[PDB]
RNA sequence: CAUUGGUGAGCAGCGAAGGAUUUGGUGGAUUACUAGCUAAUAGCAAUCUAUUUCAAAGAAUUCAAACUUGGGGGAAUGCCUUGUUGA
């Protein structure tokens, strides 16, 4: 704070910055200053960020990233093949 | 003659007029009062600021002035005002019909002397009292006793004796008795002016022949006498510094100083005031100080000082001649043409028949200066042609000023009376500009204008020619030739595109100025004396010789308004700052106020002195008039800035309130079909829908610290069954009887949003469901009226947050669903805006993007 | 002699770190002080519209 | 179109001095630097007077009849103001420094604590017209020994008591006969008494002093008069009392401290109601309602305003506007919001109508130098000096991604693709135009080719070419989309700065360092014309200067430019004192606006006074800091050559006058210029101006109305459009019925279609008629929409005002009706319980 | 031949009982004018003293107080802080 005031604010930036932060879902009239109006009404957490579709806890089902759930018992063997082949290439990409 | 728009503020630019100023002493400082006609002024003597002007105009001219310490004694026609701080605090009326010539104060007494040789005495009613109020007695002087009264003086150390000086001789009156204790001998000359002396028992005397006579009262003899060649003595004063000095002020403008010890004159001042306007009307050495204050009748007031002597040992013999010190100036003559200088109404140029332009100040009255007339030495190198005895410029009849480029070159163009050229003036340097503008066809300059950019200077000759000189170099650029008679007004529009001109041949020619083409040409009936353009709206007004103002649009090239009602020549006029008025003054001694929308006068002011010029401020506040008699500038305060103004043609009487006060309140609702909103703020829907979220963010982060001893009933402590039910439920209940809710819903509008959540949560309905079913029937009866469509649906929605648990569990009751079907039978009609907004959205998105 | 907002004119000396002797001259603060050249006499002027004449040899006003 | 007025000042909600409510709870008056801005807490609107005050306001009073306003400088000038006429009544001068102005509770006659004198004056009558000398002084009371620091009245009109820097506190009666009733002097405190008050019965007087002490004076025994009954102490540790008010009908000393605190009490009991922390900076003023339940605090260091309700422990507003430190601007796509940057880093969102900031944005570390909107107002971008340009959401108030460079460069300025795919930024360090994609936070490309830094960057909204603005005297126009990657440089004469592009997408307006503003074409490299701006720029002489104001080269250029959305006018503003409005075809300025008239700021005067110049130096450069009574004022911590730095203390100069960034409004002929004093707003919402169009002699306001009696509805609208006055238009707009709206709306000529769309756009926002106004906009868009598509740029200020009316107020009525419609359907149709 | 260099002789031209350069001093401005003084509800301003005093009111951290120090290392003797000996 002292050195940048001497330097007449022209500040050479910090090289690296990595940080985690934690956001709390509030109705987002409550994140703005005290004033008897508002511009935003919804919650601060996005609807995608309060429910990702996830792989089901049972082994007998498989849930895809779009919401198309598949059991292990209603598959055909040729559809069993492609899904193991699809989860092959996504796992191998990492 | 009371106006509705204007009211006089004060008259600007006057200092004195000829009535002798009288000085008063506060502590060690000195104040000079003067007078201006019917309204006197007060000047400090240490820097000559304006300190106090009187609150009202007097009904006639102030004839004589005097001032004892705080109280200024002013004497107009029949009465004597005793004024403090310019406020009339006690009016003293003299019981004659004669007019009061002279006035004097000493002791408990006031001494006023009317013109018919009668002297009135007014006593302090109490020695605690400050101004004398009670009529004591009437002293008279018959003509066998003495002549007409020259003055009243009270000499030092005389118990109630009043030295009455006359044209013949000198009297003494003991005003307690009322008796003539001593009369002097008769003087061979007519006495003009008397003044006391700082020595004992001596009054000084002044004759019409040049003789000053010292006169003793204890011996009753003439001690010393001073002869003056060829002068009428008008003022006398003694320096009280400790050096004997007499100042004789002539009526031929001379001020003459004597040294009574050495019996010699010291230095004689020549023409410190004009001989014609009266010479030195009053001169006074300030007490114990080397400062003499001279004030003539030619509207000035000057101070002169004596420097200390250059001799070390000699001193009183080698006397420095007097020296010019500060002064104030006004026009000696009435002003011919004025203008305003700037937007904040802070300077006014005023050029008069005294031949000397002045930049008066509306703001602070010691800031006013004569613009110098001292010609710049030429760029070219050849010498300037002019008479070596420098005389002032001929008087100024047309002025133009555009303030846009000030301080870098000239911005004031003035046209002098009967000169084939027309000079320029810088505003900031207060000086004649270096360029002079010629007409190149040997015609007199009758009208000038400047471009708004401040680069071009228009000159309208009296032979048609409109030469356009540039303003850096004074070089000639373009010469326009349309008129054949005298051009009497030019202007350029705000965009610097189009140019108008008006002639005495009736032609109003419309020029282009970017190109040099004539756009068009309009001919009216009469010859045209003057033009005022209004650059904000491209309207300009003409003054014709058939006594009508014609207002012509500058774009559409046709007469828009024509104003009849004058009865003699229109002198000058000006638009309002917003183009809504025209105020014109004419030789019918009127000042009218035209109204451009409705085309008629709305105010007619009969002033006895005819008004030569009327100029608005560029700001919307002041109106300045210049009359024919008088010297200063009357300033009118605009009531229209503080009050709406009726627009009626009232002038014919002396000589739709929507439209009259030119404002329109909206309907509450057009027709019974149309949905509306609530009158007032648009946040009332949002705060009713989001009152719980707003209060959860409004609170502080942490808990405030309390003390444990708190009054539980603190809110009630503020120091200054059905009857126990609140006024809302009782008005609902009486509304439930007559099956009507029009008075109920008028209460629900006027609750606070804080009240409404406390109210609808209190609806007391568990088993019977009266109060819910009554409240729904209020809202259905609301939307049938279509008023306040925003709020009643939010009162509907606020039920379902507060009681939506309740009416759901008690769904399919025939009493609630009777109301809710009566809701839905009403609520279906107001889909017709939801089918209206989507068309209003989806088109306007399609139109602006695609 | 310092003078404080108490009104306690305090005598000082560079050897001892306490004041040598305290003197409640006037109420309020002390606007100024002065001391006679003989050393006997003091005059204080507090801001309580007051004025004291002290005797510094015996510390009695 | 041409005549603008100062409509509003925005930001800096409090600067210095007394803060007073209305007679009601409604109107809040707070000082700004010069102007008594007027807030309306209930009927949400804001308002700022047009009059300049020559230095900073020290005090304010409001007439209890709601009519007269007095604002007084540090030095002691004074101005009367009519509220309901919004105009100056009389300029008065008091010759010494003033500390507190309060009217009577009666309203007849006002008192002034100036110097060590109490001055009591008769107020001028309002309905009586303006005179030369309207004030009449009643008395001047002189019994105090040092400066009088506060003042109060009785609840009757007849008693006035003051507090001084002298320890005294003396009662004065108004009339001389009541002198015998009360003339005694209260004293006995230890340091400065900063408040003394009456209870609701006038028997008891409380006093409050700087050291932290409360006395309770009472006319009591030991023929007997005015003992101290009981003392109460705040026990502030190193805090000291700074300003205190007392609502006598509800017994509340609202007390502010130097440590930012605040306490409440109940005065015969002295029970602490509640204690808060208002900030790190000291509370400089308090006042109360007449009803006693809104409080109002302002710390002047940051310049924040806090309106506090005490019963329900909740704020109305804790607003903070900041001074000398707003770098850039952006209006929203709606006309309703202006986003200001800062030097703190905080990015606020200010409202125009109710002038308070909605949200902050407190993620940056250092100053923010550019802000622009995109994507119809959902997003907002901002380039800082932190080394980053951050995206923001306005639906959720969050960063999307924080775009950064490779080697951590400063970013001055910014340009956003209208189709919000690409964000470009520019430096001083690098002079390479970095280019980020909006989805992937990687930088796509480092567009380079400039010598010297990039000043500004901006995109066409038409074809999305962007154009940079170097300091190697060359505009270089880039074309970055789709397999082209081609570059065209256009050399200019001197260093350019602060470009802007016409909404046509075909012209580029530049502001070079020679002063001159040039207008280039894009599809050709040539220029249309240039307009000369070196002469009509007003420049200040600073206090520490050594040159005349005529020949300094500080301020004669323009550090911003923004085209109007018509594409016909440029507003420019720089580090000078003046703003301009150049016409683009006719190439001539229209009107020049002086931003401020303050001696307090530096760059105001063209000519300084001569009496300030003493043989060694100006009499303003002398440090008055050591004279001040408190410690916290005397401590100069100003760094040596800090210019435009971190805090206002670190200058050791007066703040400079500069207008940093200027934009036009989208809707309604407004433009906001971001000053040192705070964000200005100019406007035309008055329309007190006669701007007629195509008048005949036959057309009068008597004539238009008689066409409405005659049911000649298309004529009476056209006859009212010819005057172009709003009250005739509202007379005929509200008159004609629904059955002839679509007949009339089609037959309107093509000339007045901008006027009626600028009318309905401006009228329908604050007017109760939703249903009647929308039938007009249904009729105008349907019957004559194809003409609107051809002239898109002549209507973009008119149409945007319409589709702000539809989004802000019309849809929210719909959604509440929709929420009402579906909540009905769920409850009446589904099943009950138990 | 060119001077965009210095000196100095002349002419046209501009040209009302003179012209040009340089400078000392004072005044009026340089922001918007409601008077001076004191012990100030009043008095002075030729002066407040042979009414200028009494009475009244008036004493918090039971003795808060360097928000103020250029950076390393030390501090015998000082001082501060705590502990202790003795009266």
């Amino acid at each position: 704070y002292k050195l940048d005031v001497l330097s007449s604010v022209h500040f050479v930036p910090k090289p690296a910055s990595t940080s985690l932060e934690i956001r709390v879902e509030t109705p987002t009239i409550s994140m703005e200053d005290a004033q008897p109006l508002y511009m935003s009404n919804a919650s601060s957490l996005a609807p995608q960020e309060i429910y990702n579709v996830g792989k089901a806890e049972k082994d007998g089902e498989i849930r895809l990233k779009n919401g198309v759930a598949m059991s292990k018992e209603e598959l055909t063997r040729e559809d069993k093949n492609r899904l193991r082949r699809a989860l092959k290439r996504k796992r191998s990409k990492a | 003659k009371n106006s509705k728009i204007f009211s006089p503020f004060r008259i600007i630019g006057n200092v004195s007029n000829g009535v002798p100023f009288a000085t008063g002493t506060l502590g060690s400082t000195f104040y000079i009062v003067t007078c201006v006609g019917k309204t006197f002024q007060i000047y400090d003597a240490n820097t000559l600021h304006l300190l106090f002007v009187s609150e009202k105009e007097t009904p006639s001219s102030i004839v004589a002035l005097s001032a004892h310490f705080h109280y200024v004694y002013a004497a107009y026609e029949n009465k004597v005002g005793i004024y403090k701080r310019g406020i009339e605090e006690h009016l003293l009326e003299l019981e004659t019909d004669a007019n009061v010539e002279h006035l004097c104060i000493f002791g408990d007494y006031l001494c006023a002397s009317t013109d018919d040789n009668s002297i009135f005495i007014y006593k302090k009613s109490d020695p605690q009292d400050k101004y004398p109020s009670e009529f004591y007695t009437k002293l008279t002087v018959t003509e066998i006793q003495g002549g007409e009264i020259v003055s009243l003086q009270h000499l030092a150390t005389y118990l109630n004796k009043l030295t009455v000086v006359t044209k013949s001789n000198v009297l003494l009156f003991n005003v307690r008795t009322g008796k003539l204790v001593f009369t002097s001998n008769e003087f061979p000359d007519q006495i003009t002016t008397a003044e006391p002396a700082p020595v004992l028992d001596i009054i000084a005397l002044g004759t019409v022949t040049g003789e000053v006579i010292m006169f003793n009262m204890r011996k009753g003899k003439r001690i010393r006498t001073i002869k003056i060649p060829q002068s009428r003595i008008s003022s006398l004063s003694f320096r009280t510094d400790g050096s004997s000095h007499l100042s004789v002020g002539t009526s031929s403008g001379d001020l003459i100083f004597y040294d009574l010890d050495r019996r010699s004159r010291i230095h004689v001042l020549k023409n410190i005031h004009r001989e014609s306007y009266g010479g030195v009307t009053q001169a006074t050495f300030l007490n114990g100080q080397p400062i003499i204050v001279t004030s003539g009748g030619d509207n000035s007031l000057k101070e002169y000082v004596f420097d200390p002597s250059l001799s070390q040992g000699s001193g009183d013999v080698v006397v420095q001649p007097p020296r010019y010190l500060r002064s104030r100036g006004g026009h000696s003559q009435p002003p011919s043409y004025i203008a305003f200088a700037d937007s904040q109404s802070h300077f006014m140029l005023s050029a008069s028949k005294d031949r000397s332009l002045w930049s008066f100040s509306l703001r602070k009255d010691a800031q006013s200066q004569e613009m110098s007339q001292r010609l710049h030495k030429k760029q070219d190198g050849g010498r300037v042609g002019g008479s070596t005895i420098k005389s002032k410029f001929p008087e100024i009849v047309a002025l133009a000023i555009e303030n846009a480029r000030i301080g870098e070159w000239e911005n004031i163009i003035t046209a002098h009376k009967d000169e084939k050229f027309a000079r320029t003036w810088d505003m900031r340097n207060k000086r004649v500009g270096r360029w002079t503008f010629d007409t190149t066809d040997d015609g007199f300059v009758k009208s000038v204008a400047m471009s708004q950019c401040g680069n071009f200077g228009f000159i309208g000759s009296s032979n048609g020619s409109i030469t356009i000189y540039n303003m850096q170099s004074g070089i000639l650029r373009k010469k326009y030739k349309l008129h054949k008679r005298a051009v009497t007004g030019i202007s350029l529009d705000g965009m610097n595109r189009k140019m108008v001109s008006c002639g005495l041949d009736g032609i109003v020619g419309f020029y282009d100025f970017n190109k040099s083409t004539l756009l068009g040409k309009l001919k009216l009936d009469a010859p045209i004396t003057a033009m005022v353009y209004h650059r904000s709206s491209d309207l300009f007004a003409l003054a014709l010789d058939d006594l009508s103002i014609v207002v012509i649009d500058a774009v559409t090239q046709r007469v828009v308004r024509q104003l009849w009602g004058h009865s003699n020549r229109i002198t000058a006029f000006d638009f309002s700052p917003e183009g809504r008025w025209i105020v014109s003054a004419s030789l019918d001694s009127t000042i009218r106020t035209w109204d451009l929308p409705t085309g008629g006068c709305i105010d007619g002011i009969i002033v006895d002195n005819v008004a030569t010029n009327v100029k608005f401020s560029p700001n919307g506040d002041l109106l300045a008039t210049t009359h024919v008699t008088g010297n200063g500038i009357c300033i009118w305060t605009n009531r229209a800035q503080f009050k709406t103004v009726s627009t009626r043609t009232i002038d014919e009487s002396e000589f739709l309130n929507d439209i009259d006060f030119n404002t329109y309140t909206s309907l509450e609702q057009i027709d019974k079909e149309l949905l509306t909103l609530s009158i007032g703020p648009r946040s009332k829907m949002n705060t009713l829908l989001h009152l719980d979220v707003i209060r959860k963010r409004s609170k502080p982060k942490e808990a405030p610290k309390k003390s444990e001893k708190l009054p539980f009933f603190l809110q009630l402590s503020g120091e200054k069954r059905l009857g126990f039910e609140s006024h809302f439920t009782k008005q609902l209940r009486e509304g439930s009887q007559s099956k009507d809710y029009s008075s109920l819903l008028a209460t629900l509008i006027n609750f606070s949003p804080a009240a409404v959540d406390l109210e609808i949560r209190s609806l007391n309905s568990f088993e019977p469901f009266d109060e819910i079913v009554w409240f729904i029937d209020a809202l259905t009866q609301g939307l049938k009226s279509n008023k306040n469509f925003e709020l009643y649906e939010t009162f509907m929605s606020l039920l379902f947050k507060a009681h939506g648990d309740v009416i759901h569990a008690n769904n399919k009751n025939q009493d609630i669903a009777s109301a809710l079907q009566n809701w839905e039978d009403v609520h279906k009609k107001e889909d017709r805006l939801d089918d209206l907004v989507k068309f209003c959205m989806g088109v306007a998105a399609f139109v602006t993007t695609a | 002699h310092l003078g404080h907002s108490n009104g306690t004119v305090s005598l000082w000396s560079p050897s001892m770190p306490e004041p040598l002797v305290k003197l409640l001259s006037a109420r309020g603060p002390v606007n100024s002080i002065a001391i006679d050249r003989s050393g006997y006499y003091m005059a204080t002027t507090g801001a309580d519209r007051s004025m004291k004449i002290w005797d510094i040899r015996n510390f009695k006003q | 179109k041409s005549d603008f007025k100062f409509s509003n000042l925005l930001g800096t909600v409090y600067r210095q001095g007394n803060i007073t409510f209305s007679d009601d709870g409604k109107q809040l008056l707070s000082p700004v630097g010069n102007r008594v801005s007027v807030f309306d807490l209930i009927n949400n609107k804001s308002f700022t007077f047009e009059y300049e005050h020559r230095k900073n306001i020290a005090a304010i009073d409001l007439n209890k009849q709601g009519t007269l306003l007095i604002s007084i400088d540090e030095d002691g000038r004074a101005i009367l103001v009519n509220f309901k006429a919004r105009n100056v009544l009389h300029h008065f001068n008091f010759k010494e420094k003033c500390s507190a102005v309060k009217f009577s509770p009666d309203g007849r006659l006002f008192a002034l604590a100036s110097g060590r004198f109490l001055q009591i004056w008769k107020t001028p009558d309002v309905n009586k017209d303006r005179q030369f000398a309207p004030f009449v002084r009643h008395r001047v009371h002189a019994g105090h020994f040092q400066d009088i620091t506060s003042l109060t009245w009785s609840q009757d009109s007849r008693f006035i008591l003051t507090t001084s820097k002298d320890l005294s506190a003396k009662i004065w009666s108004v009339d001389s006969e009541e002198k015998n009733l009360a003339a005694t002097t209260f004293n006995g405190h230890r340091d400065y008494v900063m408040g003394a008050f009456f209870s609701h019965d006038q028997e008891k007087i409380y006093t409050v002093s700087k050291d932290g002490a409360v006395f309770v004076w009472e006319f009591t025994k030991r023929k007997y008069s005015w003992r101290i009954t009981k003392k109460h102490f705040f026990y502030a540790n190193q805090a000291k009392v700074k300003c205190v008010t007392f609502h006598p009908a509800t017994r509340l000393l609202a007390v502010g401290f130097t440590s930012g605190e605040f306490r409440l009490y109940d005065l015969p009991d002295f029970t602490l109601i509640q204690q808060l922390s208002m900030g790190q900076n000291p509370v400089n003023t308090v006042s109360v309602n007449q009803t006693g339940e809104w409080l109002a605090f302002g710390s002047s260091k940051l310049g924040q305003l806090l309106v506090y309700e005490w019963q329900s422990e909740s704020y109305i507003l804790k607003q903070q506007g900041h001074f000398d430190s707003t770098n850039s601007l952006a209006y929203s796509p709606d006309g309703s919001r202006v986003v200001t940057a800062s030097e703190d880093g905080k990015i606020k969102v200010w409202d125009i109508t109710s002038g308070f900031c909605l949200a902050t944005f407190e993620e940056h570390t250092s100053s923010v130098t550019a802000v622009q909107f995109a994507k119809r107002g959902q997003v907002m971008f901002s380039s800082s000096l932190d080394g980053t340009v951050r995206a923001w959401d306005l639906i959720r108030y969050r960063n999307f991604r924080t775009f950064t460079g490779t080697e951590r460069i400063q970013f001055n300025c910014l340009a956003v693709d209208p189709s919000g795919e690409v964000v470009c930024a520019g430096s001083l360090d690098n002079f390479d135009i970095h280019v980020w994609s909006v989805q992937t936070g990687q930088l796509l490309d480092a567009l380079s080719g400039h010598e010297g830094p990039v000043s500004c960057l901006s995109f066409s909204q038409e074809n999305s070419v962007l154009a940079s603005a170097s300091w190697d005297k060359t505009i270089r126009i880039w074309s970055i989309f789709g397999r082209s990657q081609q570059v065209e440089p256009i050399e200019v004469y001197s260093d350019v700065l602060a470009l802007s592009m016409r909404p046509d997408g075909k012209e580029v307006a530049v502001s070079t360092l020679k002063g001159q503003i040039s207008i280039f074409n894009i599809e050709d490299a040539k220029q249309v014309g240039n307009i000369d701006c070196r002469k009509d720029i007003i420049s200040g002489r600073f206090n520490q200067d050594r040159f005349t104001a005529k020949n300094s080269e500080r301020s004669k250029f323009f550090t911003t430019i923004h085209y109007s959305f018509d594409g016909m006018a440029i507003v420019a503003g720089g580090n000078n004192n003046s703003i301009c409005l150049y016409d683009v075809p006719n190439e001539v300025l229209l009107k020049r606006f002086i931003v401020s008239r303050n001696m307090a700021l530096n760059g105001t005067l063209e000519f300084l006074n001569s009496k300030k110049m003493t043989e060694a130096g100006s009499l303003d450069l002398i440090d008055d800091a050591g004279e001040n009574s408190d410690l916290e004022d005397r401590i100069d911590n100003s760094l040596p050559g800090s210019q435009r730095g971190g805090d206002l203390s670190t200058r050791k100069m007066r703040p400079e006058v500069r207008v940093t960034s200027v934009q036009f409004s989208p809707t309604a002929n407004a433009f906001a210029a971001a000053s040192t004093e705070g964000l200005l707003i100019y406007s035309t919402n008055d329309t007190i101006l006669f701007d007629p169009f195509d008048l005949d002699v036959d057309v009068t306001p008597h004539s238009t109305v008689e066409a409405l009696r005659e049911k000649q509805f298309l004529n009476a609208l056209v006859m009212a459009f010819r005057l172009n006055e709003e009250y005739l238009i509202n007379k005929v707009y509200e008159a004609i019925p629904i059955k002839e709206i679509p007949l009339v709306a089609s037959n309107i000529p093509a000339i007045y279609l901008p006027r009626i769309l600028k009318f309905i756009g401006d009228f329908a926002i604050e007017s109760q008629h939703i249903e009647f106004n929308l039938i007009w906009i249904k009729a105008l868009l349907s019957a004559s929409g194809g003409y609107i598509n051809e002239h898109k740029y002549l209507f973009s200020t008119a149409m945007r005002s319409i589709q702000r009316f539809i989004v802000r107020v019309a849809k929210e009525v719909v959604n509440t009706t929709t929420d009402n419609k579906y909540t009905y359907r769920f409850l009446v149709s589904t099943d009950g319980s138990m």
